[PDB]
């Protein structure tokens, strides 16, 4: 009593109204930027969308007893809204729904009733008017019945109710919704069965009964146009060709789709992400670095997010191939505990030239690597390590014999040296070049000038730049 | 002064990392121990350092007497006087935590000093709280103690009573100098020489002038440097009396680098043993003597490093490794050869510099605008 | 052998255990891979005769002329005078049985010791201070979107 | 935003830029190199 | 690269305050 009795005031008056009112200014909105201004994208149903993701996820995992969130689907399972007087019983419905749960005990469901409160949701004269409704508060059941942290008699059920609502909106979109392309909500519907089907691959078999559905899923799109759609479709499939069968990689390449140019920012850093594991993983390096670079400083503006963390232990590794990490900057308080443990107990190897400390390390770390997917090292790090060598003396002497640089790298041989020197200039790691006769190396020619035709070069660019985001500032003003 | 004597401190470092020197500071450290019988810290040390002698007895009796002896005068002084603020019982319990203070550990000396900052109404007493508390957590080390207070002091405090604070300008670089970042910031804040408390204000003058010096040589090589420092008749009076800082300085300043090697060995060795330095010896060494080999290297574009063989030091191979170690590194700004042994020195011209700063300093911004443009517009 | 080693690494992500602690067949061949990365060449030639399978030479005499060939195109030699002497120290086997196939079509003599042929220097030729067509295109352009916007 | 990667599992000197041990301080080196000659 | 940007500057502060005083007149008739 003292410890349930005490704690039930408390809880239900919150549940109670918050949330309540939430879903009625989002659904409100969502009726408002449909019935006017058709082209609704640019609108707080994003937003809305967004929060749902963001908050009212998080705010519970049990089935919400004493009716406060459990009781919205005995709320709207009977809803008309044909006129005035149907959506306003609608909202009076639900409002003495929260006042039932919040006076009595309202309708519970016992883990067999949400069907009834999902079958019956949809009968009793239910309003396609609004079908975005119908998917949100659709989709927000499967969540709790999906975030329910127990995976016992959820996943099934979240299975079929996956099932249920791709169905119903396969429906929806077979009659070509007229200036309302319901895409820009059932994007965050698909992801979401992605979720499960990855649970039920967590709890079953892989997602490749998956991959076939969402094969026919993006190309349902990419014909009338895109909204939102294949952008999201294309790294979910790419997710599932590298999810532990990520051995595949041959195909994958001659995905030659192009991406759309205006997605949401933090697809992006995902589309960038995979790009340069794709890339590094069949040996090119110089796009690899670059691209993974301008990705981490796509969207990494939060606290702690999370795969930051991935990319910088798939960065440091793809140019440690290639020269030198900034050796303390970026061990800082986030990646610290992890990072430092192998990463940096290599890079420190490396640099050193003690390959038994280099096979301890691996000796120690290889699980974790291996866990990491990124066993790469062993490949070809081991074997690449007089790279950096010569990368130092290039950046030092200027002209040097080359019988000297056997003592320096401890080659022990002079003309290894050369096939090793030769092979340098040619990958381009040096642009030196040889005195065949007499032991001699010598560097380029001294840097000309670098104010020929090299600098305005880039003033191009950069204009090109600057006057496009002018015009596309000045476009989109003042609406109406 | 508050804390019985930041010398112990120096001593109990000196006597911590060498085993070795296990001897020679512990002679007077255990007089220091048992005078005042300042006996709540040593018994861990004692734990750490040689095993035990018994005085623990003698030594508690006569703490708990003056306990006793004090606390009962405080509360017959709170039982018959009936004022608040800075009246008597204030300065009764003041006496009890510096006590605690200059005796116990720190956490019932900060309790006290804690519920006893409440209790004032006039700004020299909290002013004079705020330096104990400064006092007592540099003793330790405790960043977060010092970083909190001394905000404290400098936001909520000074702005009515001045010139009481110019005890404060030597704290902050008291702070900035045990911890290696911004050396600029000490140098160019130990600028003044008008110390006050002379030892109470911790360190003595000599060494308060060793290291404005120390520190200078680091934050302005030649950027009018002689006007600040070799223009200081202030300070050419106490190194008057130290001949090796004014060698040191005259020897990196007339250009006669063996010398300058000589002394500069010497203060490394002599950074070593102290408290607050001692974790940047390292950094201090190498960042001045990449210094010397870029003030030599100008004012010549085609040098033979046979002349620094014997200019400069001694060893071909030595300059030769040392050269190479920091070009590397991006520093020593020049290129080398090895066939015959021509250091030749290239400096962009003026033109290239400002082209290369504009080339970055402008794409940065133009990402900052992008990410913007992003945000906005949905 | 057929120099795809693009397309080598990306199929070696399937075994997990195989290729490194046991199974001498997977073993070879990415060993002599290593070897092959590294500038080191003669130990290919003296480690070739260890071949837990069958001969399989149909492919490993593939392998070696290909090695060959890459050694040599890596030797890439502006100057048309080099010394016959330094390619007769490399891995050309038989003084003049292959330097003449070199040397119908590639440059340098066949085991001169005195090289004369046609020259690899390549020289920019950037002289040319006229990009003015396309430059004065560009300058155009940006006057064009300085204006017609309304 | 979550992206389903499950990332949960001294000294404020600032950076260290790159320390390599020499072990010989700078005194030992310069002072046992004079010998020499 | 010194007069194109601080023409472009110019505009994303128009922006940002037509953005301001459009939505805000939205929600005050609201």
């Amino acid at each position: 009593p003292p410890g349930g009795g005490e704690q039930e005031p408390p809880p239900p008056p919150a549940p109670q109204d918050v949330e309540m009112k939430e879903e009625a200014a989002t659904g409100g909105g969502s009726t408002g930027e449909a019935d006017g201004k058709t082209a609704a994208a640019a609108a707080e149903h994003s937003q809305r969308e967004l929060d749902t993701v963001t908050l009212e996820d998080i705010k519970e995992h049990v089935k919400q007893l004493e009716k406060a969130v459990s009781g919205k689907e005995p709320r709207f399972v009977l809803r008309a809204l044909r006129m005035l007087p149907s959506t306003s019983r609608r909202l009076n419905h639900y409002v003495l729904y929260k006042a039932v749960q919040g006076f009595f005990t309202s309708n519970n469901a016992t883990r067999d009733f949400l069907l009834p409160f999902l079958e019956e949701p949809m009968d009793t004269e239910a309003d396609l008017q609004f079908r975005p409704r119908t998917g949100k508060a659709a989709s927000t059941p499967l969540l709790p019945e999906v975030e329910a942290y127990l995976q016992l008699l959820v996943v099934i059920f979240m299975m079929n109710s996956k099932r249920y609502k791709e169905a119903q909106k396969i429906s929806d979109d077979l009659m070509q919704k007229i200036s309302t392309q319901n895409r820009r909500a059932l994007d965050l519907v698909a992801a979401k069965c992605y979720y499960y089907h990855a649970r039920v691959y967590e709890f079953l078999d892989k997602l490749d009964v998956v991959r076939s559905f969402l094969h026919a899923r993006l190309r349902t799109a990419t014909l009338r146009h895109d909204a939102d759609g294949q952008a999201t479709l294309l790294n979910l499939l790419l997710r599932n060709y590298l999810h532990y069968s990520l051995y595949d990689q041959a195909e994958k390449l001659v995905s030659k789709s192009v991406f759309p140019e205006q997605a949401n920012n933090n697809e992006w850093a995902r589309y960038l992400y995979y790009t340069g594991r794709i890339k590094a993983i069949q040996l090119e390096y110089s796009e690899a670095r670059r691209t993974m670079t301008n990705a981490l400083r796509k969207a990494p503006q939060h606290t702690a997010v999370g795969f930051k963390q991935t990319v910088h232990k798939l960065l440091i590794v793809v140019e440690l191939l290639l020269g030198e990490i900034p050796d303390r900057l970026q061990f800082r308080q986030p990646s610290l505990k992890r990072s430092l443990m192998p990463y940096f107990l290599l890079t420190q190897a490396v640099r050193t030239g003690n390959l038994a400390k280099f096979n301890q390390v691996l000796d120690q770390f290889g699980e974790k690597f291996q866990a990491d997917g990124t066993y790469t090292l062993i490949i070809r790090l081991r074997h690449n390590v007089i790279k950096t060598g010569v990368r130092m003396i290039s950046l030092s002497y200027s002209r040097i014999s080359l019988a000297d640089i056997a003592q320096k790298l401890q080659l022990d041989s002079p003309e290894d040296a050369e096939f090793i020197v030769a092979k340098a200039i040619r990958d381009g790691v040096i642009e030196a070049s040889i005195n065949h006769e007499k032991g001699y190396v010598q560097s380029k020619e001294m840097i000309d000038i670098y104010s020929t035709r090299e600098p305005q070069l880039a003033f191009h660019q950069r204009i090109s730049f600057c006057l496009d985001i002018h015009n596309m500032s000045v476009k989109a003003m003042r609406f109406p | 002064p508050k804390n019985p004597d930041l010398r112990i401190a120096q001593l109990r470092f000196l006597l911590s990392l060498p085993e070795h020197r296990g001897d020679a500071a512990v002679r007077d450290e255990l007089m220091a121990a048992v005078r005042d019988n300042n006996m709540a810290p040593y018994y861990e040390a004692l734990c750490k350092s040689l095993d035990w002698q018994i005085d623990v007895d003698l030594l508690n009796k006569m703490k708990k007497a003056n306990e006793d002896e004090l606390k009962r005068l405080d509360e017959e002084l709170e039982d018959a006087e009936k004022n608040l603020g800075e009246s008597e019982i204030r300065d009764a319990m003041m006496a009890k935590a510096e006590y605690l203070c200059r005796i116990g550990d720190k956490e019932g000396a900060l309790t006290a000093f804690r519920k006893t900052y409440d209790k004032t109404v006039a700004l020299g007493h909290r002013l004079d709280i705020v330096f104990y508390l400064l006092r007592i957590g540099l003793f330790y080390m405790d960043n977060d103690l010092i970083t909190r207070n001394t905000e404290k002091a400098k936001s909520l405090i000074e702005e009515g009573g001045d010139w009481d604070r110019r005890n404060r300008l030597k704290v902050y670089q008291g702070l900035y100098c045990v911890a290696i970042r911004d050396f600029k910031q000490a140098a160019e804040l130990f600028l003044d020489t008008v110390s006050t408390f002379t030892s109470y204000e911790l360190m003595d003058y000599k060494t308060f002038v060793t290291y404005t010096v120390y520190v200078s040589m680091i934050a302005l090589e030649r950027p009018d440097l002689r006007e600040k420092v070799i223009k200081g008749a202030e300070i050419l009076e106490v190194l008057h009396s130290l001949p090796a800082v004014r060698q040191y300085l005259f020897s990196l300043y007339e250009c006669r680098y063996s010398v300058f090697f000589q002394s500069l060995a010497v203060v490394e060795q002599e950074m070593k043993k102290d408290w607050l330095f001692a974790p940047h010896y390292r950094y201090y060494v190498r960042e001045m003597r990449i210094h010397a080999y870029s003030q030599l290297l100008e004012s010549y574009r085609s040098l033979t490093l046979g002349y620094m063989a014997e200019a400069f030091g001694v060893g071909v191979e030595f300059i030769d490794q040392e050269l190479s170690r920091f070009i590397a590194a991006g520093r020593l700004h020049c290129k080398i050869d090895k066939v015959n042994e021509i250091v030749e020195t290239n400096r962009p011209d003026s033109k290239n510099w400002q082209y290369q700063e504009t080339i970055k300093k402008g794409d940065l911004l133009l990402n900052r605008v992008q990410k913007l443009s992003r945000v906005i517009n949905m | 052998s057929q120099n795809r080693v693009a397309e080598f690494h990306t199929e070696l992500e399937r075994l997990p255990a195989k290729d490194i602690q046991t199974n001498v067949y997977i073993k070879h061949p990415v060993s002599l891979e290593q070897y092959l990365m590294e500038g080191s060449y003669n130990k290919v030639f003296l480690a070739k005769g260890n071949i837990p399978a069958e001969s399989y030479t149909f492919f490993i005499d593939i392998l070696l002329d290909t090695i060959r060939d890459e050694i040599a195109g890596c030797i890439e030699k502006a100057y048309e005078k080099i010394l016959f002497t330094e390619a007769t120290r490399i891995l050309f086997f038989n003084t003049p049985k292959k330097m003449t196939d070199y040397a119908k079509k590639r440059g340098w003599v066949l085991g001169p010791n005195n090289y004369y042929s046609f020259a690899s220097q390549q020289q920019k030729p950037e002289d040319t201070t006229i990009p003015s067509t396309e430059l004065a295109k560009q300058v155009i352009e940006y006057a064009r979107q300085l204006e017609m916007i309304v | 935003m979550s992206e389903k990667k499950q990332p949960v599992d001294w000294d404020d000197d600032n950076v260290e830029d790159d320390f390599s041990n020499q072990l010989r301080a700078e005194l030992e080196k310069h002072g046992y190199k004079m010998e020499t000659s | 690269y010194l007069a194109s940007l601080i023409r472009s500057v110019v505009a994303l502060h128009n922006l940002i305050n037509n953005k301001i005083a459009n939505r805000d007149a939205e929600k005050k008739e609201g």
